[PDB]
């Protein structure tokens, strides 16, 4: 009984860190597809104006 | 940037309004040297009345 207590204990110990990470994957993950978002609407806008060049 | 496509939009403009001020002063030069054409084909009739006028006399 005290081993698997013991047992028991760890488990949760690992359980508690894998959520948290997975808490913690969640914002980065939103942060990086925001970044990408807004990355490729400057490049997009970047290349508008080099489309400019074009017209002149 | 949107801040650039507005940059180029002014100065290209304001470029081009400037030339056609150019032009458009240049029609009226160009109506100018025409009046001046008249008036000195008009300068050379008399002229030539003038001279006829003496021979007459």
């Amino acid at each position: 009984s005290d081993k698997l207590k013991e047992a028991e204990t760890r488990a949760e110990f690992a359980e508690r860190s894998v959520t948290k990470l997975e808490k913690s994957i969640d914002d980065l993950e939103d942060e990086l597809y925001a970044q990408k978002l807004k990355y490729k609407a400057i490049s997009e806008e970047l290349d508008h104006a080099l489309n400019d060049m074009t017209s002149i | 940037m949107d801040a650039i496509k507005k940059k180029m939009q002014m100065l290209k403009l304001d470029k081009e309004n400037a030339l056609d001020r150019a032009e458009q002063a240049e029609a009226d030069k160009k109506a100018a040297e025409d009046r001046s054409k008249q008036l000195e084909d008009e300068l050379v009739s008399l002229q030539k009345k003038l001279k006829g006028t003496e021979d007459e006399l």
